[PDB]
């Protein structure tokens, strides 16, 4: 279709390939790239080798494209055989351990995005399916996930995206975050003191 | 607004060129 | 509780203003302004376009910047094509760099941006600088991509080792290369990358940017350059001068080999002496001596006079002391005083009333 | 316009009388403040030597910039005579008008003044509660009795008789009514200062028979006094001229002290907004004003169909268009009232529309219009229709024995502009009235 | 064209014009001047109803606005002078009696400098307060300096005064100065005029004092570009050193403080920051011209 | 590396590059250099920024990019192609131009060729867009097609080399090197179809990538860090400013080139106090008329030189004709070009230049005749009528010129003898 014409104007593309040293050298490039101000763009597997280790953290990361949920396939002997187990011994559900599944990999795929708490990201969930998900994804997640977002459009995504970044760019107060956020050692001594 | 109307109805070149002999001399010259 | 909301927010907008110290900076500076001018500047988000706003605010952060820094100077660079152009040389007349900049709002802004060419441009031009000079590097980028021939991080560690200090103003997101070169080019401070958030908060960056950086206490370039004051002269008749070689009623006369200068400051066509008046180094004192911050008296504690002591003004009378006061002479000002004489003046009347 | 006018009247007068009105310092420092800057400069230069500078050094005072505006202040200030021009030694030296120069320097010092400004009974009252609400009133009454709108207390027969005996409000006994003019709306049109000193104006005009060196004094003490304070009261003539002003609301007397009001001082100088109107493309007037005057005056162009305390609206028509052109009024003197009472909302709008196509097209610079295109269209239109038919009285000449003689008597009546129409092959044209017995003169000789 | 502000600052110290006094053979000269500027300020009142007038006396002790009054009557001048000229005058000489008496208690006090830095900065202030508040006003400073008197230091009136000439460039305010004294010029207060396009005048005879202030002080904001002033003087926009005392054409100022110094300080040290340079540095300039051998 | 002071002055294809294009610049050469004698290096020494500027102007390059992607074809089809391009993709593929040097001079013309690279599936394999059998191609350029493989591999060997152990992924796979569990679906699998070899979707994937490597190594040409990245920075100390304070001292004499007491002080006051409350005469502010006319004569004695200097305070019109001006600008020009030389030298401060301020001292004699000269040669030409002008336009450059020569002297006195 060319679409692929237009991301190139803006960042390289590195794929995720079978091969674990051609991989490699794909995400060694594309830290390069991250670094040096080119832009880069990283395709891969959700439940694949990147996601099983790898994490994107300040320039290496900024926004993850979650394409769709990582659901197994359904149409497989070995799943459908554990389905089965399961649902006979430990009483789970078959859609219940499907959804699990695929939502576990994604918020893995998700949580490779922050270090500190200085660190800023956004997190796009493309499908439809992810609606009525948010229940499943972790808590710190949820918290963070907003009820207007929770079925959005491109453009508006792309509206907020900007909003966010703009916002997120500016710098920080240090008293909104002397001893809410993070603690000295005085900070500490006086909520053991509170505690206590 | 047009109410006001009537109704409708029926040299350069010798100064290169010294610089460039100037130049051929300064090569020559040099070489 | 409005009113008093715009209180309280008069007083945290004070509390920065509290923090004053008399920081060593470096009045003589040689400034590149490089512009962003590619694909990415024709966005519509500041009206009515990124290339006209920034344009027009170059132009007056030039006047402000040749008004509040007459012994200093400007070149111009863009960003076009992924080729850095210059388009104004190194040099201390404004209207020289006002005409680059009414000449540059035609063109139309196009192709990528390459910061890796614009620093390589910006040492080329600052390297024949004095070594008790400031360089300084101030870059409008707009884009969120970065098109190199070579390698950036090479060119931050030449600027490094050349002592030259970068100052970037994005438009939309922080680029990771920009907050590398703002950090590791100002001795890991940093408050050098800002990045805009409407129309007026870009012209308050372009101001900020106006007055001169303080120095660090490691970088140590003490030294005396020699200049000289000249005196003007009145002719009857038209005279040659050695710097257009042009016709003028009048011009300066360099007292170390008696030339004639159009206008000031400049360095003397003939014997390489920089030719200034005493009013160019009286500018920059208040950046050697700033006033020390003025504090509101408490409402609990007794008044002095019932009008203000600079502008003979009735103070208003409702729950805050509409009051401010000078520690060193104790004399009491009124909102509208305190703002001109931190602004505009520079020098508190009291003190100066006040014998010793 | 306001300097344009009292320099007018003053320079009309003769210089014989000139002399004499420059004898009160009272009268000089009003004259004096209306020159132009260059020529108050020159006065006060002069006032404080007694000497005589030649013109050369005065030139040489102006710049070359400023060369066209010294010859206008040297016309302004030998018009009035107040520069004696005297030509001696082969020198064109001036001097200054002795009387003006110790006026000036008796009031600038303090020196004796023969209480020109008068005197103080130091016997204050509250102005703004009867002196603002006297004058006010007063000035309704008689702009009420100018627009037309019924009123009880109608105007004395002081100012009536002004009224009519000048060419504002023009009145007619066989009609038994008095209606406006061209001028009485442009009189209404000007601010407040120039609607005074029209007045004023023309009763200087009209007084024959009391000075006219009086007149000034009166008027210029006046304006020099300051409102909200007692005057003792003065000439003969001052005293019944005091009474008839206080016919213009300009002093208040108890029924032996005069007051001077608001008025008073707006003499002298200069000093939402009431009055803006929003005009619709339904030739709808919305007009943010609560005041009878102006509702008055609106009431002439347009068709009023109802009004609210803070507003009044009303809708443009034929006939209230063709009422107020019958009156003389001029679509310029419309859409300048418009223009200057148009509504904030209806110059942000017509900003952003001249902004809109600046932008579009920024290299032609086209006019700022406030109010939509259409309605200056209409109005226009509608004074052309007014301006449809053409007649003019006069004869018509034919049946001439010769070409000749024919076109000798018709390029006679061209000659001197009394010619409205020929016709070569029917050897025949047409003379307006005026010139008909001139060219039955020429035809005779 | 358009209503002037005209914000008048007197210099009036005992000391300053006992010199005067004892130096000439006039015996209250201040009086003179006192009239002199009262009959000024009448004319600038009368140019114009709509322009305002105010006055900043320099005494011993501080500054004070003689008008106009402070905090909201002795007969000085006849009650037949005009009532807006009246309310301004006797306001004036009311004030200056008060200043005199307060200064005439506190005349024992040992006040060793002058006050015209304060009174010009807060004259400055008066001025922006006026245009702001109204909506349109111009704006113009007078300066009545009595220079006869023996100054101790003038160094310390530097700065301040570069301060009030930068506002005044940034205001378009121009500042007139009139010096009545011994000393023909005034370095200081002539830079401050023919930088803001002042009029800076000196005389030695206070008689006659409206001749000059009618003429030369007169004009207005509005025809400023038109008027070619009487000035004569001209300056040399120099600055004196900071360790010898003399005007220094060519010479060295410390990058650090823009500090002017003829030669080089001794001990290789800036006297002002403290500062040391570079011995390699200071060598060069030091080193003789070059001449053939 | 070459640029550099000594290389900029050495560079003289540079020096006659800028200054054929640049005309003022060679007004002034043609003077100071061809008639005058100036030496080349020193007119340039005091122009070394220009030529510095105008070498940056050509010697920059943009950055790598895909340029077969923004190749675009848009029954015939147009397809737009400029010099820059051809070098892009002659820079990008290597191939392309292996097949270009040894075929367009041999056997087929450059607009040939580039209409059967377009045709041919070499582009659409070097576009990154799977082949098809279907499409003809072009028979001469798919000869290279193998060649583009060996090439690929050739590259892939370029590339490859060990990798850090933090994103070492083939150490993942190897940390337990006898697993064996269920082998992966065909969903987790490169695509294949019915015969059971590759769809060939994998390469084209491969190729982009390939193509992303090579951009960023050929960024890295010619021309304890584990632990630093691992550590959270955000729990660190905050950055602590390190500007210098500076206390200005204030303390400077005063400028070098009848006392009374507070007895006669008090009386004074006394004596103004009593005036003002007994009496103020205004009136008295009027002059005797016998000092008004001293005042004012003073007065306009100052107006008239202020007036005189404000009448004359785009060059400004002139008397003389436009010859004669021209030739008087183009010997001050001369003039002060060498007296900037000679200053320069002058003030260098070493000795080693003593030649140089020699010849420069010389020549600045020859600009004094060279001054009389034309003074002499105008006034017998024009009688005078011009000389005086001619001498007032170039008063102060004959001065500057003089004052030079004449210190040079002095300090040769002092100095030699
Ligand atoms: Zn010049
Ligand atoms: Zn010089
Ligand atoms: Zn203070
Ligand atoms: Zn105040
Ligand atoms: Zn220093």
């Amino acid at each position: 279709m060319g679409i692929l014409d237009e991301v190139w104007k803006h960042k390289l593309i590195l794929v995720e390939t079978p091969d674990a040293q051609e991989t490699s050298l794909a995400l060694e490039t594309y830290r390069k790239a991250c670094s040096n101000g080119r832009g880069a763009i990283l395709l891969s597997v959700a439940r694949g080798k990147v996601s099983e280790g790898i994490d994107f953290d300040h320039q290496y990361g900024r926004t993850v494209l979650m394409i769709g949920i990582p659901f197994q396939y359904t149409e497989s002997r070995i799943l459908k055989a554990r389905l089965e187990f399961m649902r006979e011994n430990y009483r789970i559900r078959e859609n219940d351990f499907l959804s699990f599944d695929a939502m576990r990999h994604a918020a893995q795929c998700l949580g490779r995005v922050l270090r500190g708490k200085d660190d800023y990201g956004v997190m796009v969930l493309a499908d439809r399916r992810f609606s009525r998900k948010r229940s499943q994804l972790p808590k710190w997640i949820a918290q963070g996930l907003s009820d207007a977002d929770l079925n959005l459009s491109t453009d508006m995504a792309i509206s907020n995206t900007k909003q966010f970044l703009r916002t997120m760019a500016q710098p920080t107060d240090p008293k909104d975050q002397e001893g809410v956020s993070v603690w000295s050692y005085e900070d500490l001594i006086k909520h053991q003191n509170s505690r206590k | 607004s047009t109410i006001g109307k009537t109704a409708l109805g029926r040299e350069e070149r010798e100064n290169e060129k010294t610089l460039n002999d100037y130049y051929a001399a300064l090569a020559k010259k040099q070489a | 509780a409005s009113l008093v909301a715009s209180i309280v927010e008069a007083r945290k907008k004070r509390t920065a203003k509290k923090n004053i110290t008399p920081y060593q900076r470096g009045i003589i500076r040689s400034l590149i302004l490089t512009l962003d001018c590619s694909e990415a500047m024709l966005e519509k988000d500041l009206r009515p376009n990124r290339h006209a706003m920034i344009i027009q605010y170059a132009i007056d952060f030039v006047h402000e910047f040749f008004d509040q820094n007459p012994i200093s100077q400007m070149g111009i660079i863009i960003m076009r094509n992924g080729l850095a152009q210059l388009v104004s040389q190194v040099s201390g007349n404004p209207q020289d760099h006002i005409d680059a900049l009414k000449s540059i709002r035609k063109q139309e802004p196009k192709g990528n941006p390459s910061l890796q060419n614009a620093l390589e441009m910006a040492r080329g031009l600052l390297l024949p600088v004095p070594a008790h000079c400031t360089r300084e590097v101030l870059i409008v980028f707009g884009s969120l991509s970065t098109t190199d021939p070579g390698d950036i991080h090479q060119t931050i560690d030449s600027l490094v080792s050349e002592k030259i200090r970068v100052k970037v103003l994005g438009l939309s997101a922080q680029v990771a290369i920009c907050k590398e070169l703002c950090k590791a080019t100002n001795y890991g401070d940093e408050s050098f990358y800002k990045i805009l958030l409407d129309e007026t908060h870009l012209k308050e960056l372009f101001n900020e940017a106006v007055t001169p950086l303080p120095v660090n206490k490691i970088n140590k370039g003490f030294t005396l350059v020699k200049m000289g004051f000249p005196t003007r002269i009145f002719e009857d008749t038209p005279t040659f001068c050695s710097c257009h070689s042009k016709l003028v009623y009048g011009g300066y006369f360099c007292p170390n080999c008696h030339s004639k200068v159009c206008s000031l400051p400049t360095v003397c066509p003939c014997c390489d002496l920089m030719l200034i008046l005493s009013t160019h180094l009286a500018r920059s004192y208040h950046h050697l001596m700033p006033l020390k911050t003025f504090a509101e008296v408490p409402t609990t504690e007794k008044f002095r006079s019932e009008d203000c002591f600079s502008c003979q003004s009735r103070f208003p009378i409702l729950l805050t002391s509409s009051r401010y006061r000078c520690e060193d002479c104790k004399q009491e000002f009124c909102v509208d005083c305190d703002v001109f004489i931190h602004e505009i003046l520079h020098n508190c009347p009291g003190c100066e009333s006040k014998p010793v | 316009s306001l300097k344009h006018s009292v320099t007018q009247y003053l320079e009309e007068i003769p210089q014989q009388v000139q002399n004499r009105l420059y004898t009160s310092p009272a009268t000089c420092l009003a004259i004096y403040r209306i020159l132009p800057p260059l020529a108050k400069f020159f006065i006060m230069a002069m006032v404080f030597n007694e000497n005589e500078v030649p013109l050369l050094d005065l030139d040489k005072w102006v710049n070359s910039n400023g060369k066209l505006q010294f010859q206008n202040a040297i016309k302004s200030m030998k018009s009035l005579h107040l520069l004696i021009p005297n030509k001696s030694s082969g020198t064109l030296m001036i001097n200054l008008n002795p009387t003006f120069k110790i006026s000036l320097r008796n009031a600038l010092t303090g020196g004796e003044v023969q209480n020109s400004f008068g005197v103080v009974v130091e016997e204050n009252v509250v102005s703004l509660d009867l002196l603002d609400e006297y004058s006010a009133n007063k000035w309704e009454t008689i702009l009420h009795f100018m627009v037309g709108t019924p009123l009880a207390k109608i105007p004395s027969e002081k100012v009536l008789n002004l009224l009519k005996h000048s060419k504002l409000m023009e009145e007619v006994n066989s009609t038994g009514e008095f209606k406006i003019t061209n001028e009485g709306f442009q009189f209404l049109l000007q601010e407040i200062n120039s609607q005074l000193w029209t007045l004023l104006l023309q009763y200087l005009k009209m007084i024959e028979t009391m000075d006219l060196v009086d007149v000034l004094h009166f008027i210029f003490m006046l304006g020099a006094l300051e409102v909200g304070k007692a005057y003792k009261i003065l000439s003969e003539t001052q005293r019944i001229m005091l009474q008839d002003m206080r016919d213009y609301g300009l002093v208040f007397q108890k029924h032996s002290i005069f007051y001077p009001t608001k008025l008073a001082l707006m003499l002298t100088s200069d000093t939402i907004p009431d009055g803006s109107l929003i005009v619709e493309t339904n030739f709808k007037i919305y007009s943010y004003s609560n005041s009878p005057l102006q509702i008055a005056v609106l009431s002439l162009f347009v068709h009023l169909k109802a009004r609210f305390v803070n507003m009044v609206l009303g809708q443009i028509t034929r006939e209230s268009i063709r009422r107020a052109l019958t009156n003389g009024i001029t679509a310029d003197q419309i859409i300048a009232y418009l223009e200057t009472h148009a509504h904030p909302q209806m110059r942000r709008l017509a900003e952003e529309k001249l902004e809109k196509k600046l932008e579009l097209d920024p290299n032609c610079k086209e006019p700022l219009q406030v109010l939509p295109p259409t309605v200056v269209d209409q109005i226009r239109l509608w004074q052309l229709e007014l301006d449809r038919v053409i007649t003019y009285e006069g004869s018509l000449y034919s049946d001439f024995e010769t070409s000749q003689e024919y076109n000798l008597l018709s390029k006679y009546a061209q000659d001197i502009g009394v010619l409205l129409w020929k016709d070569d092959k029917k050897k025949k044209f047409f003379i307006s009235k005026e010139g008909n017995s001139q060219v039955l003169d020429f035809a005779k000789r | 064209e358009s209503p002037s502000l005209l914000t008048v600052i007197i210099e009036i110290a005992p000391k300053l014009w006992t010199t005067f006094d004892e130096e000439g053979n006039e015996k209250g000269s201040i009086i003179k001047v006192l009239e002199a500027l009262i009959v000024f300020l009448n004319a600038h009142l009368a140019f114009n109803s709509a322009n305002k007038v105010a006055v900043i006396a320099a005494y011993s002790q501080g500054i004070k606005y003689l008008y106009p009054e402070s905090t909201s009557d002795l007969k000085i001048i006849n009650s037949d002078m005009y009532r807006r000229f009246r309310n301004v005058d006797e306001t004036l000489v009311e004030e200056i009696y008060k200043l005199f008496e307060l200064e005439k208690k506190q005349i024992e006090q040992n006040s060793q400098r002058s006050t015209l830095a304060g009174a010009m900065s807060a004259g400055l202030t008066y001025v922006n307060r006026i245009s702001k508040e109204s909506v349109s006003l111009k704006s113009r400073l007078l300066v009545l300096t009595c220079g006869s008197g023996s100054s101790k230091d003038e160094i310390f009136q530097y700065i301040p005064i570069m301060n009030c000439i930068f506002s005044a460039t940034k205001m378009k305010c121009p500042i007139d100065v009139v010096k009545i004294g011994g000393s023909k010029e005034s370095t200081f207060l002539q830079q401050t005029t023919d930088a803001t396009n002042g009029v800076y005048l000196h005389v030695e005879s206070t008689e006659g004092l409206i001749q000059y202030l009618a003429t030369a002080m007169f004009i207005d904001p509005s025809l400023r570009p038109i008027i070619v002033k009487p000035n004569h003087g001209s300056v040399d926009f120099r600055t004196s050193c900071y360790l010898t005392g003399r005007v220094v054409a060519v010479g060295f100022i410390c990058s650090v403080c823009l500090c002017v110094l003829s030669i080089i300080p001794p001990g290789n040290k800036c006297p002002a920051c403290d500062s040391q340079f570079d011995e390699h540095v200071i060598a060069k300039l030091k080193r003789k011209p070059v001449v053939p051998r | 590396d070459s640029l550099s002071k000594e290389k900029l002055l050495t560079n003289l294809k540079l020096q006659q590059s800028l200054l054929k294009g640049n005309k003022v610049l060679m007004k002034v050469f043609q003077e100071t250099v061809i008639n005058a004698g100036l030496p080349p290096s020193e007119f340039w020494s005091t122009r070394i920024p220009l030529l510095r500027a105008f070498a940056l102007s050509t010697s920059q390059k943009v950055g790598p990019y895909n340029v077969l992607s923004t190749i675009k074809p848009v029954n015939k089809v147009n397809v737009n192609l400029s010099r820059e391009k051809i070098l892009n993709i002659f820079e990008n593929y290597p191939i392309v131009k292996k097949a270009y040097t040894d075929n367009v001079p041999k056997n087929f013309k450059e607009p040939e060729f580039w209409a059967r690279f377009f045709s041919s599936k070499l582009f659409r394999k070097l576009r990154g867009e799977k082949i098809m059998q279907n499409d003809r191609g072009d028979v001469i350029i798919d000869r290279y097609l193998t060649l583009d493989q060996e090439f690929d591999r050739k590259d892939d060997d370029m590339l490859l080399h060990p990798v850090k152990k933090i994103i070492d992924l083939d150490g993942n796979i190897q940390d337990d090197p006898v697993v064996r569990g269920n082998r992966p679906d065909f969903t987790m699998q490169p695509g294949v179809d019915i015969n059971g070899n590759s769809d060939g979707t994998v390469d084209i994937l491969k190729g982009m990538n390939r193509l992303s490597e090579k951009m960023i190594m050929a960024l890295k040409n010619e021309y304890n860090d584990e632990r630093n990245e691992l550590k959270i920075d955000d729990l660190n100390e905050s950055y602590k400013t390190n500007y210098a304070i500076i206390h200005l001292k204030r303390n400077a004499h005063e400028k070098t080139t009848l006392k009374v007491s507070n007895q006669q002080m008090l009386q004074q006051l006394s004596l103004v106090m009593d005036n003002l409350i007994n009496k103020l005469d205004l009136n008295q502010v009027v002059p005797n008329n016998e000092v008004s006319n001293k005042i004012n004569k003073r007065v306009i004695t100052a107006i008239k030189i202020n007036a005189k200097q404000a009448k004359h305070n785009l060059e400004v019109k002139s008397t003389l004709p436009i010859d004669l001006l021209e030739s008087c600008r183009m010997l001050h020009t001369t003039c002060c070009e060498f007296l900037k030389h000679f200053y320069i030298h002058f003030q260098s401060g070493e000795q080693k230049q003593a030649s140089t301020v020699k010849k420069l001292y010389n020549h600045l004699k020859d600009c004094i005749e060279k001054l009389n000269e034309l003074f002499q040669d105008v006034l017998n030409g024009d009688g005078e009528s011009m000389s005086n002008t001619c001498t007032a336009y170039l008063k102060p450059v004959l001065n500057s010129i003089t004052l030079a020569t004449h210190k040079y002297d002095e300090y040769f006195n002092e100095y030699n003898n």
